[PDB]
């Protein structure tokens, strides 16, 4: 189907405790494949998926150089942002960046991204045109002016439409065993008495990849959204994900409730009921 | 400074079977700032050598981490996750429940 | 593979 490649970056200042820590990770879809941490003993970008291990020494050297240089520019950026926000040097602050591409089944660019956040808030984002910017505030407009002057968007567009897309195609081929395999959810319903008057029904989805899934409960065919406890999809640690959805069911109503499961690894959505 | 308190889930990699080796996970998500402390506990005492994922974040910029260790559940042993973050006035302890 | 263009705010 469609696919994505994303790089995530976080720098966190720590005044009086050395220089900001820089951590970046790369994903294809929901698969982590590279990481770099400036607090490592010998910081290098390191593989995290089997299909990237075959890249040769020039790849790792180049990627490591890019990471180290971004750690440095982020430290300069944290200093600039203290100025732009009139902040003191005393506190810890955070700078986040994400960029990458989404492609369709034919490998063509669907959308590119490049966006930043400061202290957990949107700061500046490249728009979907890959040519203009959305600045969150008057500080980010100062950045936008500089990036317009320097034609930064054009350099990002060139990467996002070219290299980004081409790397993702390469990775999807080299990783075709796993990146191009959906693992469907393993599903079941459990029953948990609460009192004489009610019990929880919990609908489980386990072992699935990728992470996107829809789990819902209906009663007499009506969605129970407001009355469903839906936990965040969570990693199992074996590449796969888990999720559950629970409803509080009055005594004797169990067969009126149905759980519905949608996932790309399922040829047809599933319907499940409690089976005593 | 904005702050977002962590969501916390403590759970196993596979459905628990007493006496069968498994992994105990604590997934913390939705939080800001990124400074967070997470322990895994066995009968109230910290488990040594717990590993964790590298810091990453969601579409909304909020951070997430997975802490994990091998464990072999039994009928009587109690497991938990203890989290500290600036949004919390005291550490939050979430007990492991094999039915969640 | 990563973007190589240095960018400062
Ligand atoms: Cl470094």
């Amino acid at each position: 189907g469609s696919h994505s490649m994303r790089y995530f970056h976080t720098s966190v200042s720590r005044p009086g405790r050395g220089e900001p820590r820089f951590i970046t990770v790369g994903y294809v879809d929901d698969t982590l494949f590279v990481r770099f941490d400036s607090d490592a003993a010998s910081p290098r970008e390191e593989p995290r998926a089997p299909w990237i291990e075959q890249e040769g020494p020039e790849y790792w050297d180049r990627e490591t150089q890019i990471c180290k240089a971004k750690a440095q520019t982020d430290r300069e950026d944290l200093r600039t942002l203290l100025r732009y926000y009139n902040q003191s040097e005393a506190g810890s602050h955070t700078l986040q960046n994400m960029y990458g591409c989404d492609v369709g089944p034919d490998g063509r660019l669907l959308r590119g991204y490049h966006q930043d956040a400061y202290d957990g808030k949107d700061y500046i984002a490249l728009n979907e045109d890959l040519s203009s910017w959305t600045a969150a505030d008057t500080a980010a407009q100062i950045t936008q002016r500089k990036w317009e002057a320097a034609r930064v968007a054009e350099q990002l567009r060139a990467y996002l439409e070219g290299e980004c897309v081409e790397w993702l195609r390469r990775y999807l081929e080299n990783g075709k065993e796993t990146l191009q395999r959906a693992d469907p959810p393993k599903t079941h319903v459990t029953h948990h008495p609460i009192s004489d008057h009610e019990a929880t029904l919990r609908c489980w989805a386990l072992g699935f990849y990728p992470a996107e899934i829809t789990l819902t409960w209906q009663r007499d065919g009506e969605d129970q959204t407001q009355d469903t406890e839906l936990v965040e999809t969570r990693p199992a640690g074996d590449r796969t994900f888990q999720k559950w959805a629970a409803v509080v069911v009055p005594s004797g109503e169990e067969q009126r409730y149905t759980c519905h499961v949608q996932h790309e690894g399922l040829p047809k959505p599933l319907t499940l009921r409690w089976e005593p | 400074m904005i702050q977002r308190t962590p969501k916390i889930q403590v759970y196993s990699r596979h459905p628990a079977e007493n006496g069968k080796s498994n992994f105990l996970n604590c997934y913390v998500s939705g939080f800001h700032p990124s400074d967070i402390e997470v322990d895994l506990l066995k009968n109230g005492e910290r488990i040594e050598k717990v590993e964790h994922s590298d810091l990453s974040f969601s579409k909304d910029w909020s951070f997430y981490l997975l802490y994990y260790t091998e464990f072999t559940p039994t009928e009587k042993d109690e497991y938990a996750c203890r989290v500290n973050h600036v949004t919390l006035s005291q550490p939050k302890i979430v007990k492991w429940d094999r039915d969640m | 593979g990563r973007l190589n263009a240095p960018i400062k705010v």
